RNA sequence: GUGAUUUC
RNA sequence: UCUAAGGGUCGGGUAGUGAGGGCCUUGGUCAGACGUAGACGGCCUUGGUGUCGCUUGCUACAAUUAACGAUCAACUU
RNA sequence: GCUUGUGACGGCCCGUGAAAAUCCACAGGAAGGAAUAGUUUUCAUGCCAGGUCGUACUGAUAACCGCAGCAGGUCUCCAAG
RNA sequence: AUAUGGAUUCUUCACGGUAACGUAACUGAAUGUGGAGACGUCGGCGCGAGCCCUGGGAGGAGUUAUCUUUUCUUCUUAAC
């Protein structure tokens, strides 16, 4: 299990040729004792490594849903 | 490992080699410390060790020579005719080709008497007080035995005894 | 208050039978047992941990890449760079004193 | 007052000359450990170095 | 005062530790840069393989590479020796400004390259050019 | 005596104790002569004959250790190798010793 | 000042072994126990490790020597007349 | 062969 | 039931000039996709929580009373 | 605080307290390797594969030994107020 | 077994740092050498882990003749 941070990477990784399922999970957190926001995690499965990208932005989050490949198969939750 | 001089060869015979002090080592059942001293392989190009038997001064890092024209410097080998008169050896060649007989426990040494003129022989005075005469041509290190003193502690235990005389071939405790 | 189990079927306090006791995501307590720490690699010299260098068990280093075995200098993961500067002033001067004496022996067999 | 800083500085200096003779008594008792381990061979010459 | 442009030092800690220096530039009294006493020194990391009789024209032509290095060297960090060697082919190349550039220090290492493989095919200086074992 | 002219340029002249800053005079070229403790290691001394070479500063080896140089010098620390830049009064430098 | 008025380092054995063994053992096991100067870096560094074997902390020296002092006195005269002798060699 | 050590 | 004793962490200033970091109360320009709403956000303040202040450069008793105060905690005599 | 691991130290020895497999590094440099083209699998990623035998249960006043289903013996780990 | 990316190379086999040294890499046969494997016992001191003790809060259970913002219990986090 690793942590990617660029979304440069995270794109080109989904997009890798041994890659074919990734899923959506969705967290409910406080952000500085603030308001319950929401948090994306998007975990890319790799044959070594799941690859895990956090996003603490739903527009950014639903943006990216959208720019994910069509082939990739997506698990939400 | 027995602790043996080197090898005689050509070297030692006429020239010197130069070996080098590596470690100043404790041997189960010995009394004296024993010297690892390294030296290079005249013939093949690699280094061999030797275990000789430590004299007093001796430290790692020092160089030791052996051969006939040695400097005459403690912890140095050389034959008996090569030193002048009333020197002190230890690990005395009895003949050439033993590697090393007389004085070996520690503090005891040999004591050199005087040179022969119809051959090559030397006379020599020993640990217990007697009167030797050995090829010239047998080689000695310069110096004492370390570790001299090492008699006049009373052991005071026999837990102590126990200790001292397992790692010998001595029965201990005797019997009869 | 909950006891553990030795996980492994050596019964006894051995060197390489060391635990540790962890809780798991179950609540449970377990015990782990630890593999035997690793030493620092020494100076081929002065005997001295040599810093730069990873600090493995010998099978280890077959998998880590070079630069965690090896410092950037001669002698990089054998000698401690103290050593290292001795020998080169050392092998400078052996040079130097072989050049002087040899002028001083051509010099002195010319005058004998 | 007077009386009273005359016995202060008495009493300083009997305090520096306690300190002097507590430095000599120190002095001394190296000189008998130096000669006692003279006596007891546990002195090594430097010819060796 | 024997620390000059032109004399050769032994290069004794740093990654090119054991390596030959000829020094360009002594800087006794230092720099806001370096505060203390250094040199701007030009030298050899990779050494041209010992050649004989034998090789041929391609072979001596491989062997005799040099790969050179220019760096800013704390005194105490010298070993040097009684030898000179002849600095000013690239006096002028060799400078402070040169190794604030990346690509300044690649166009001076040409320079310092060309100079040294010029010397040692002429033959002079087979110490300078000559590796120490140690 | 080797000890009253050491004496005599302690209480006159300057002096540089140590190894790095008796390397540093020789280096910018300051020192005159350098008495160096005959219990220094042999490498620390053929490096300092090298530099006293370059530098053509004359090399006296002191009969003693790091000890006996040191309180030779005047000081209550070891002292391994004294460098003479200034022996304005005292006539260490010219004497045989 | 003095914990113990005669006995000495030899109070850890007691009343056992008798008045003139634990004499005779108190001089050696002080020379034993003792803090030696160095020839080699001049520091009062060196303690033994083994019966012969003493190193310096300071400056990782190992030298052979006595049993329960760095030196003994034969060492010293045969090191000394080794000296004299070879000097009169050299003469 | 005697069995710590000291003293008488 | 009391009395006394035995500790830790943080605390230096305004007299004084002027800039720097962050949701900048209110007020000002550029300016963000989705399901009447529209946050966050890429830019600035002499203000605010003689012009308080969280920051360095510094003159001015820097403390020879921090010889004191705020805060935290254990069980021993 | 208890159990345990570990670090830097100190003490003790006329006692100074395994070996080998195995893995890594250094020195050296036989050589090989590029221009409308090479190298580097001690960087990352991707592909394939991992045989044989043990594995249940007790481990003791009911599972072993004393002719027993004996008030006996038999190595060791965890250890609450 | 092998390919792609990266790195490297027209100064062929990397640059940076005064230095200790750094990094994603940064060729290597014979031969020589070094390290790890690899090591006694005791004492106190420091640190970590599990356990122990304990405060707030969010739940569940017990007691309530009288009293107790109460007694018990859950609030966890593996290799990598
Ligand atoms: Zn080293
Ligand atoms: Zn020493």
């Amino acid at each position: 299990a690793r942590e990617i941070t660029d979304i440069k990477q995270f794109l080109e990784l989904t997009r890798r040729a041994d890659v074919k399922t990734a899923t959506v999970k969705i967290n409910k957190k406080l952000n500085k004792a603030g308001k319950p926001f929401r948090q994306t995690k998007f975990k890319v499965r790799g044959s070594s490594s799941l690859y895990t990208l956090v996003i603490n932005d739903a527009g950014k989050a639903k943006k990216l849903i959208q720019s994910l490949p069509p082939t990739l198969k997506v698990n939400r939750l | 490992g027995a602790a043996k001089l080197r090898t005689l060869d050509y070297a030692e015979r006429h020239g010197y080699i130069r070996g080098i002090v590596k470690q100043i080592v404790h041997d189960s059942g010995r009394g004296a410390p024993l010297a690892k001293v390294v030296f290079r392989d005249p013939y093949k190009y690699r280094l061999r060790e030797e275990i000789f038997i430590a004299n007093e001064g001796v430290h790692t890092g020092q160089f030791i020579y052996a051969g006939k024209k040695a400097s005459l410097n403690v912890g140095n080998v050389l034959p008996l005719g090569s030193v002048p008169e009333g020197t002190i050896v230890s690990n005395v060649e009895e003949k050439p080709g033993d590697r090393g007989a007389l004085a070996r426990a520690s503090g005891n040494y040999v004591i050199i008497i005087g040179h022969n003129p119809d051959e090559n022989k030397t006379r020599v005075r020993l640990p217990s007080g007697a009167k030797k005469v050995i090829s010239s041509d047998a080689r000695g290190v310069i110096g004492v035995i370390a570790g001299g003193g090492r008699v006049d502690k009373p052991l005071l235990k026999a837990g102590r005894a126990f200790h001292k005389y397992r790692l010998k071939r001595n029965s201990w405790p005797k019997t009869r | 208050a909950q006891r553990v189990t030795f996980r492994r079927r050596n019964p006894y306090n051995t060197r390489s039978n060391k635990i540790k006791v962890v809780k798991t995501p179950g609540g449970i307590l377990r015990a782990q047992h630890v593999k035997k720490l690793a030493t620092r690699p020494k100076c081929g010299d002065c005997g001295s941990a040599l810093q730069g260098i990873s600090t493995l068990r010998p099978r280890q280093y077959a998998t880590v890449s070079k630069t965690h075995k090896t410092v950037s200098r001669a002698y990089g993961g054998s000698r401690c760079a103290n050593c290292v500067k001795e020998r080169i002033i050392r092998a400078f001067l052996i040079e130097e004193q072989k050049i002087v004496k040899k002028v001083v022996k051509e010099q002195t067999e010319a005058a004998k | 007052e007077e009386e009273q800083i005359e016995k202060d500085l008495q009493g300083l200096q009997e305090k520096q000359r306690l300190n002097v003779k507590r430095e000599r008594r120190r002095k001394n008792e190296m000189k008998q450990k130096e000669l006692q381990r003279m006596q007891m061979n546990m002195i090594t010459p430097t010819d060796i170095g | 005062k024997f620390l000059k442009a032109g004399k050769v030092a032994v290069v004794v800690r740093g990654r090119y530790a054991g390596k030959k220096v000829v020094i360009v530039k002594p800087h006794d009294e230092g720099s806001k840069s370096h505060p203390f006493g250094h040199a701007l020194v030009a030298g050899i990391e990779r050494y041209p393989l010992k050649v004989t009789k034998k090789h041929g024209a391609k072979k001596v032509a491989k062997r005799t590479k040099i790969k050179p290095f220019i760096k800013v060297v704390n005194y105490n960090h010298l070993l040097p020796t009684r030898y000179t060697l002849d600095v000013e082919a690239f006096k002028s190349v060799v400078s402070t400004e040169t190794f604030e550039q990346p690509s300044q220090r690649e166009e001076a290492k040409k320079v310092v390259k060309k100079a040294f493989e010029e010397r040692h095919q002429a033959g002079k200086n087979q110490w300078f050019f000559s590796k120490l074992r140690f | 005596s080797i000890n009253q002219k050491l004496a005599l340029v302690i209480k006159s002249g300057k002096y540089t104790l140590g190894y790095k800053s008796t390397v540093k005079s020789l280096r910018q070229g300051k020192s005159k002569l350098i008495i160096i403790a005959a219990n220094t290691p042999v490498l620390r001394k053929s490096e300092l004959e090298y530099y006293a070479m370059l530098s053509k500063t004359k090399v006296y080896y002191f009969q003693g250790g790091n000890n006996e140089l040191g309180t030779a010098v005047g000081k209550l620390f070891r002292v391994g190798v004294v460098s003479i830049l200034e022996a304005g009064d005292s006539d260490i430098l010219t004497t045989l010793a | 000042a003095k914990r113990t008025k005669k006995v000495g380092i030899t109070g850890k054995y007691g009343v056992r072994y008798g008045s003139s063994l634990r004499r005779q053992v108190k001089k050696l096991e002080i020379q034993q126990h003792a803090r030696y100067d160095c020839s080699f870096c001049g520091k009062k560094t060196v303690k033994r490790g083994a019966a012969g074997i003493w190193t310096c902390s300071c400056c990782k020296k190992t030298v052979a020597g006595g049993a329960y002092t760095v030196s003994t006195a034969a060492a010293a005269t045969v090191r000394s007349t080794i000296r004299r002798l070879r000097e009169m060699v050299e003469a």
